[PDB]
């Protein structure tokens, strides 16, 4: 408990240091060469930092944009929280600036790919495997809630996976500093806890919701509500039933049970002992949590990749202009970017 | 079901 409560008190006293003053206007574009989209309010593209030639990936996102959708402040509370937090499962933001058009964020690149394309080349993840994944979910949820950030947008397509084969957590776009409850709806639908669907104020729970839809789909190769359309996805998962594949041990259904739990005030992580009903359960007894943090724990595999401005395993967009206007746009609305 | 999955289309990237 001290250790743990020790850490956790000078994380908070970083993170809170960070955030109070937050760095601005970095770099600016001239200062990377543009190589090739990963990914696509914005995009996502390899560039390579043209004095010291190393590769980040940076998020573009267009300012006129992301006012329309309705987000800047979630613009906002991505840059402010990036810049702030230090974990090994959280990327590295290490530039971010804004011009006329645009706001950016510079992250490191990690060549690996995103854990969704792996799951969907390979199937499904042994438990083992899984196991590996949801620890560091567990441990990166705990870091973030003690320092009150909510995630909000836990699935397979922003678990990137490094050279060493562990978890890089990328887009913050959704995550927010929450003491208390908050109301907006959003996230990916599959993914969605029911107390979002239903428009109620919500808190840290829905995290530990989503850890238990992404611990379903790595384990099965397909998430537990699924549909032709949203709307259907959101019948089942507000309806209280779920199904488990044979395969799946005992120890992995009663997990899941109490994960997918509908009932906000009834959900493992959520109840008096908090993240400890997760890291005690018996799903988790071979799991050696600080061989983890360390980053000590041989992987389920290392991604392959050619070095670190390979782009194999990231898949092809169309190439579109960084279109930059000569007059600024939503100036107002960006100050504190 | 996973093959039902499958059937659904929703097998890749997903959208916010
Ligand atoms: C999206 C897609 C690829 C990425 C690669 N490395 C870091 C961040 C990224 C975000």
């Amino acid at each position: 408990q001290e250790s743990v409560k020790e850490f956790l008190a000078k994380a908070k006293e970083e993170f809170l240091k960070k955030w109070e003053s937050p760095s601005q206007n970095t770099a600016q574009l001239d200062h990377f060469d543009r190589i090739k989209t990963l990914g696509t309010f914005g995009r996502v593209m390899l560039v390579k930092h043209k004095e010291t030639g190393n590769h980040y990936a940076m998020k573009i996102l267009d300012k006129q944009k992301v006012v329309k959708l309705k987000q800047i402040e979630h613009t906002l509370n991505e840059k402010r929280i990036l810049q702030a937090v230090n974990f090994p499962f959280l990327v590295k933001l290490e530039f971010s600036f804004k011009d006329n058009s645009n706001l950016y964020m510079v992250m490191e690149y990690v060549p690996g790919g995103e854990m969704f394309s792996h799951l969907r080349r390979i199937g499904r993840f042994s438990e083992p495997h899984a196991r590996f994944y949801a620890a560091q979910i567990v441990l990166t949820f705990e870091y973030l809630h003690s320092l009150d950030l909510i995630y909000r947008d836990l699935k397979p397509e922003n678990l990137l996976i490094d050279q060493q084969g562990y978890i890089q957590v990328t887009d913050f776009g959704f995550a927010k500093r929450v003491k208390g409850r908050t109301w907006t709806l959003c996230g990916t639908p599959e993914y969605l806890a029911p107390e979002i669907i239903l428009s109620k104020g919500y808190n840290k729970a829905v995290d530990w919701w989503a850890l238990g839809v992404l611990i379903y789909e790595m384990a099965a190769g397909y998430p537990p509500f699924f549909a032709d359309q949203p709307i259907q996805i959101y019948e089942k998962i507000v309806s209280g039933k779920v199904r488990f594949p044979s395969h799946f041990s005992s120890d992995l259904k009663d997990l899941l049970r109490n994960l997918l739990q509908v009932d906000l005030t009834k959900r493992f992580g959520n109840l008096k002992n908090g993240v400890n009903d997760i890291k005690n359960h018996k799903w988790f007894a071979t799991t050696d949590w600080i061989a983890i943090y360390q980053r000590k724990v041989e992987a389920p595999f290392i991604p392959k990749f050619k070095g670190p401005g390979d782009t194999s395993n990231f898949d092809d967009y169309e190439e579109e202009e960084i279109r930059v206007s000569i007059n600024e746009k939503c100036g107002k609305e960006f100050t504190e970017f | 079901t996973y093959a039902d999955f499958i059937a659904s289309g929703r097998t890749g990237r997903r959208n916010a």
